[PDB]
């Protein structure tokens, strides 16, 4: 059959976020609240081509724009944070209910330097729109043309001619 | 079961008797072993060498049986100069049944097997000959 | 590896579309180390 | 070798099936499916399924041969060639069927089968913050409405057959 | 295929075998049977695990269940058996020959 | 790997203590003894009880399996029908049961 | 054969379309013999059972009657139905497809030739 | 047995086969087989006599090979298909595996061996249960997988099912034994023509039960269960001997009767696929059911067996049997030849 | 005979467990669901003899997906060429092969 | 009905109070208002992704940000 299209190394290089999973989850919710456009947008591109290969620049669009979070966490409120993932790192399932005072300290040095409000309950799980310019694939399953059914059965029902045509019988 | 039927009806009748022998001592063989593993399994023998006895004797009746139809049926299409014509098969199907009434060591066995079985190859050659089907594919 | 051998095409899909398939994990683990194959297909397993 | 696993479990497997099918006693018989019980859980373990293995340890080997070697004791009164005979030939063919798909990576019996390990057609992805097998049977009582009701059917019934064909009268 | 599958379908296989030559006994042509149901169980739950059939993992439960519960009325059959002959040889089971 | 290894070494631990308790006193030297309960000449007479409080025993504990996910299966969306088929299936055990002592099953071991 | 056109319509013991059928007459000779069947199955009834056969009974006579009268004449509607279905998807199919049936040209016998075969 | 757990017992029988004919899902079809086995085992143990308990257990473990094999039949069908859907197989391993497994449930040629041996064994009302509700189940299920049947394993499954069936009915004397041989032959006559048309396939299902319920109705009435006790109910009533002489003609093929409706039919469904030689040897070889057909009716009523002297007790008590449906059942497999296209209705 | 009760009487009793694509708690798909899919949609009313005549290109990719024949087959021709040119010295794994590669994340 | 019942509590309390208990468990649920708050409480928990729709340019409910007033809330399980 056919050959598979593969991008070539130098489209796959990006700046990655070189950071451990307590340091994502101790800033998950404000990564959330923040950087939502562009995670959005590529999940919808993901979701609609059913490819990754077509959302490749999409994808790098994330890892700018996380970065460009967690300067801003690097140049302002860099001690509360690293509090904060720490605390979360110690534990083993990574609990966020035995880190409260150091979230309380790391939440009121970001909204007193930054602005920023943490989400509610059930304010992430929301399903949102979002307005992109990429036209929507009309054929996503590259599914080629479907069989022609066949035909129906139309017309009244007229007796049988000559009853039942069963050797002697003549009904 | 359906290879050993078709490399005998590849040899073309009347042109070599020793590969038609050979097939047909291998299709007798085959239905040899198959009753014999039959009469072996519901009739338990009273010891292993019975047992094998047994088996050789029914394979050995079988084989004998197909190679003297298949010997005959040949020698016989081709003395007479004829192959497409089931006499030939009749002819060799008598020549089984006293095969088997020489292998059952009785004479009405022997021409109660020559008359059915003369009748049963006829037939087998005239359905080659004419097409018919006895497993036929539903067409209707 | 295969510059050699007649009759083959490099990357040839084993699949009539040309949609995107996900990866079976012999296609990606096949030419790797047996240590990287079982952390990668039995870690979460064996992993107490 | 650490990768062929379970193909190695499986080779016990079947080698635990031979402990049975020569039929030596109810006994060892039962000990040798009970080593097959084992096995497979096993198996199935490394697969993911991990209810499913604790289900045939819970209730295969401790819920039902449990009763056929209890029923076992109540027979076969305490105190062969045939027994060692065909033991000694299902581990020779099987050994075979190891060697040769061992030997080419690629045998037929009945099946085309393949000689690489079992890891190959493990899936890459992650299943997320559950167990997709573990909600799968779950669903019995949220999707399975007839399933459940014919199960439970069939065990009212059966209990009632089992008392009442041990009657005698 | 996969090699697990051959070595499943080779238990299946052998624990047929074993149960249609009866030696002496009729519960080890039960253990057979019951061997012959674990093969099943095993072969259904690796092809149901290895293709993420997530509802199809509701089954082999079942297929436990409903068979399990048939070896039990086996066993039932075998005491009766155990009731008349005093043992539970299969050579005792031809009073229907004629 | 760590569960194999534990259960290799809870076996191997088994062995090295049934070895040395079967054999530390065998290369000690004593004097035998002869080949030779009250039930030694009578045969084993079959009991109908302890049979029926077995498959009694394996038909509730297939109906346990059947209801065991029932902790996974509480966090569905159809919580009506989860409620109904759970109910349901301890009835129906239940009913097995009462049934069972209604007939007679379960006398002299009851 | 039919098992695809009763597939849409499942378990549909007179559809719709069979009642732009005429329904069988009263006076049919078909539902005269099953009625002439009821009667001789109360006959037996009670002949087995030690009664006077054409005497006793009548109601149960009555009652065997009507109820083979009965279930014939809703099985014979079914049967013509049927048969209207078939002979309705024949003539369809050969009117969707006029190549597979091409007319003969059908030829008198000053054209054609028969071999003569003479009795002697 | 309590009257209240009969009737449950018979409605989980019901219920199982109405389970198989109604469910679109391969498992459902596995759970309707094991309840239909597991409810149908205490009716062949009602009199707790040794022989019923033996053929219990040969039926037992005949169903259990035949639902294990099933189950691996679908378990193939799951790998190589992925779907559960009762249609067409998708590997002919699991065809075959199928195939055979619902011959074995059939009791077809030759996994007939336990057919003559349970139905001895067992009362004639569970016999009757057996030879006529068993078999509906699994000839729904060969019908809906019939564009993946192997032809020659179906054909020879049948001409042996024939051939068998004669040859045995051939050597009885006891009247269960025959009627599980007829049920062999007639079984062969019912597959044979199923890849062809199996409307009559089902319309000799039909005629098999019409006429399997009348016979073993009458021999319940009469209380016979050997060839000399039918002879013997010349004396006790006339008319039960005219009844079984007429149904025992009408299961023989004879014309008019109705037994001659199915098999005619079934040859105008194999000589429009240009099949002669296969319905010409079944008629041939179902000659022999007509046979021992002729044999029973030449013992029972043609001719009178002599009787004994506490017969005339007998003479003085009317029967008190509940012969339902047996006028019906008589009626309607004797005199169905002119209303033959009515079988349009099964199409 | 086929009594279909389910559909005369619009209840649903096994058509959930029927198919591999059909909705699954949690909406977790299925490794061939796509495929299956394809499949279905072109099979869907046309019979059985002209589906397995007419789209015999989606059942064979759906049997690809789910058993894997030809691809294992490919990766067994790939090991084996390896094997025999790392026997005859005429090829060397890469670092990034070898378990140095320091990977992406 | 209620000599009866002080019967079998007197020989019986066992099998009285496991049809008490029994009874109390299928009656419970239909009058507690409380299973309603069980229904959107497992309705309410994120196992999947909330995968955003296409904007067409007319859906006036549904939110562009998580933080936007629209799209359900969540006050009724923070307070209970």
């Amino acid at each position: 059959p056919g050959i598979v299209e593969l991008p070539s190394l130098e489209d796959l290089k990006v700046q990655e976020v070189k950071v451990s999973s307590s340091v994502l989850k101790a800033a998950a919710h404000h990564y959330g609240a923040q950087c939502d456009k562009p995670n959005k947008e590529f999940m919808l591109c993901r979701w609609e081509e059913k490819d990754p290969r077509r959302c490749l620049e999409e994808g790098k669009l994330v890892n700018q724009c996380a970065l460009e979070f967690f300067r801003q966490i690097k140049r302002h409120c860099a001690e509360p944070f690293t509090e904060y993932w720490t605390c979360i790192d110690y534990s083993g399932l990574q609990l966020f209910r035995r880190c409260r005072k150091e979230q309380a300290q790391f939440d009121k040095c970001v909204l007193d330097k930054l602005g920023w409000v943490r989400p509610d309950l059930g304010e992430l799980s929301k399903v949102t729109k979002v307005k992109t310019d990429r036209p929507l694939p009309e054929n996503p399953y590259h599914s080629r043309a479907r069989p022609e059914p066949n035909p129906e059965v139309e017309g009244d029902l007229k007796p049988a001619r000559h009853g039942s045509r069963l050797f002697f019988w003549t009904m | 079961a359906k290879t050993l039927l078709h490399q005998y009806w590849d040899i073309p009748e009347g042109t070599e008797c020793h590969r038609k022998t050979y097939a047909a001592t291998s299709i007798g063989g085959a239905s040899g072993l198959v009753v014999s593993a039959y009469s072996v399994a519901l009739k338990t023998p009273t010891s292993f060498l019975e047992g094998v006895a047994r088996t050789g004797r029914y394979t050995f009746t079988a084989a004998a049986i197909g190679a003297i139809f298949g010997l005959t049926s040949c020698i016989s299409a081709q003395v007479r100069e004829k192959p497409d014509d089931p006499l030939n098969y009749l002819i060799g199907g008598c020549a089984g049944g006293l095969t088997l009434g020489a292998r059952t060591r009785s004479y009405g066995i022997g021409a109660a097997a020559c008359a059915y079985m003369g009748l049963t190859a006829a037939l087998v050659k005239m359905g080659q000959l004419e097409g018919w089907k006895v497993f036929a594919e539903p067409k209707v | 590896i295969m510059k050699d051998v007649p009759g083959w095409k490099v990357g040839e899909s084993v699949f009539h579309t040309t949609r995107w398939v996900t990866p079976m994990m012999g296609e990606l683990y096949g030419l790797r180390t047996g240590e990287e194959i079982l952390s990668s297909t039995y870690g979460f397993i064996w992993y107490t | 070798m650490m990768t062929y696993i379970v193909f190695i479990l499986s080779i016990i497997f079947v080698m635990g099936f031979v402990g049975f099918s020569s039929k030596p006693s109810p006994i060892y018989g039962g000990l040798g499916l009970i080593v097959s019980g084992g096995v497979g859980c096993g198996i199935v373990l490394n697969f993911g399924g991990s209810f499913l293995g604790l289900m045939v340890f819970l209730i295969y080997l401790g819920g039902m041969m449990v009763v056929f070697g209890y029923t076992t004791a109540m027979a076969t009164e305490q105190y062969n060639k045939v027994v060692l005979g065909t033991f000694i030939t299902g581990l020779l063919m099987e050994f075979l069927m190891v060697y040769y798909v061992l030997k080419d990576k690629e045998v037929e019996i009945v099946f085309k089968f393949n000689g690489m390990g079992d890891w190959v057609i493990y899936d890459t992805g992650d299943s997320g913050f559950f167990s997709e097998e573990a909600m799968g049977i779950a669903a019995l009582y949220s999707y399975g409405t007839w399933l459940v009701i014919v199960t439970g059917w069939s065990l009212l019934i059966g209990v009632v057959v089992i008392m009442e064909i041990t009657r005698g009268n | 295929m996969s090699l697990v599958y051959m070595n499943i379908m080779m238990a299946f296989t052998v624990s047929l075998t074993g149960l249609l030559m009866y030696r002496s006994h009729l519960m080890s042509s039960l253990l057979c049977l019951e061997g012959m149901m674990l093969s099943l169980f095993i072969l259904a739950t690796l092809m149901i695990l290895n293709s993420h059939f997530t509802l199809a993992s509701m089954m082999p439960i079942i297929l436990l269940v409903f068979a399990a519960c048939e070896a039990a009325l086996g066993l039932s059959l075998l005491v009766m058996v155990s009731n008349t002959y005093g043992t539970d040889y299969v050579q005792n089971l031809n009073l229907l020959q004629c | 790997m760590n569960l194999m290894i534990t259960l290799l070494t809870n076996f191997t631990l088994a062995t090295l203590l049934v070895t040395i308790a079967f054999w530390l006193p065998q290369l000690n030297v004593y004097s035998e003894k002869t080949s030779p309960d009250p039930m030694g000449s009578a045969r084993l007479p079959f009991s109908m009880k302890f049979f029926l409080v077995a498959i009694t025993f394996l038909l509730f504990d297939l109906e346990i399996a059947l209801l065991l996910p029932l902790p996974w299966a509480s966090q569905t969306t159809n919580l009506n029908t989860m409620l109904t088929m759970a109910l349901l299936l301890i009835f129906l055990l239940a009913v097995s049961l009462a049934y069972e002592w209604t007939q007679k099953g379960l006398e002299w071991t009851e | 054969m039919m098992t695809g056109r009763q597939a849409r319509a499942p378990l549909q013991f007179l559809p719709d379309e069979a009642r732009s059928l005429p329904p069988p007459k009263l006076t049919d000779p078909r539902l005269a013999y099953i009625g002439f069947l009821g009667y001789c199955s109360g006959l037996i009834d009670n002949a087995i059972r030690r009664r006077p056969v054409l005497s006793a009974g009548l109601h149960r006579q009555f009652l065997y009657i009507t109820s083979f009268v009965f279930v014939g004449y809703y099985l014979l509607k079914r049967q013509d139905y049927m048969y209207a279905v078939r002979d309705h998807d024949m003539f369809s199919y050969i009117k969707s497809h006029p190549e597979d049936f091409p007319e003969k040209d059908k030829k008198t016998y000053r054209e054609v030739f028969e071999e003569f075969h003479p009795v002697r | 047995m309590n009257p209240i757990i009969l009737i449950i017992i018979l409605m989980t029988v019901m219920l199982g086969t109405i389970i198989v004919m109604i469910s679109t899902h391969w498992l459902l079809i596995w759970i309707g087989f094991e309840m239909n086995m597991l409810a149908i085992i205490p009716i062949m143990m009602k009199k707790h006599n040794p022989r019923a308990t033996e053929a219990s257990t040969k039926y037992f473990l005949t169903q259990s090979t035949a639902s294990m094999l099933l189950m691996m039949a679908i378990i193939i069908n799951l790998m190589f298909s992925g779907q559960w859907t009762v249609m067409k197989l998708f590997n002919p391993m699991a065809s075959m595996l199928m195939t055979m497994a619902l011959a074995m449930k059939l009791g077809m040629a030759p996994f007939h061996f336990w057919v003559p041996e349970v139905t001895q064994g067992i009362p004639l009302s569970s016999g009757l249960i057996l030879l006529t509700w068993q078999k509906l189940a699994p000839m729904s299920v060969l019908y809906q997988i019939l564009p993946s049947i192997n032809l020659d394993l179906i054909l020879t499954l049948s001409i042996l099912s024939i051939t068998i069936g004669g040859w045995g009915g051939l050597n009885q004397t006891q009247l269960r034994k025959i009627m599980a041989y007829s049920s062999i032959a007639h079984m062969g006559w019912m597959t044979a023509v199923l890849l062809y048309n199996p409307t009559m396939t089902l319309l000799n299902l039909i005629i098999y039960i019409i006429m399997t319920s009348t016979m073993f109705t009458l021999f319940m009435a009469n209380s016979t269960t050997t060839t000399l006790s039918l002879s013997h109910t010349w004396n006790k009533a006339p008319i039960m001997t005219i009844l079984v002489l007429i149904t025992l003609l009408s299961m023989g093929g004879l014309p008019p009767l109705s037994g001659f409706m199915p098999k005619w039919m079934i040859i105008q469904e194999m000589t429009k696929n240009d099949s002669i030689i296969l319905p010409t040897l079944m008629a041939i070889t179902a000659l022999l059911n007509l046979y021992f057909y002729m044999r029973l009716t030449y013992s029972t009523a043609l001719t009178m067996f002599p009787s004994t002297n506490n017969m005339k007790m007998k003479w003085q008590f009317p029967t008190t049997k509940r012969m339902t449906l047996l006028p019906t059942m008589t009626v309607l497999s004797t005199m169905l030849l002119p209303l033959t296209p009515i079988l349009s209705i099964l199409e | 005979p086929f009594f279909d009760v389910q559909k005369k009487l619009g209840v649903d009793l096994d058509h959930w467990m029927t198919i591999q694509s059909a909705e699954q708690p949690h909406r977790i798909p299925a490794r061939c669901h796509a495929f299956e899919k394809e499949w279905i949609e072109c099979a869907h009313g046309i019979g059985s003899i002209r589906a397995e005549k007419e789209c015999k290109i989606e059942f064979e990719d759906f049997r690809e997906c789910l058993l894997r024949q030809k691809t294992m087959k490919r990766l067994n021709a790939i090991k084996r060429q390896r094997d025999k040119l790392i026997k005859e010295g005429k090829y060397t794994p890469p670092p990034h092969h070898s378990g140095q590669e320091d990977l992406r994340p | 009905v209620a000599a009866f019942l002080k019967n079998v509590w007197a020989k019986e309390p066992v099998l009285v109070a496991s049809f008490a208990i029994a009874g109390l468990a299928v009656i419970l649920p239909t009058l507690s208002p409380y299973t309603k708050y069980s229904l959107m409480i497992n309705r309410a928990t994120p196992y999947n992704y909330p995968v955003p729709l296409r904007d067409d340019g007319n859906m006036p409910d549904v939110p562009s940000h998580p933080q936007d007033p629209q799209g359900p809330s969540l006050e009724w399980l923070k307070r209970l």
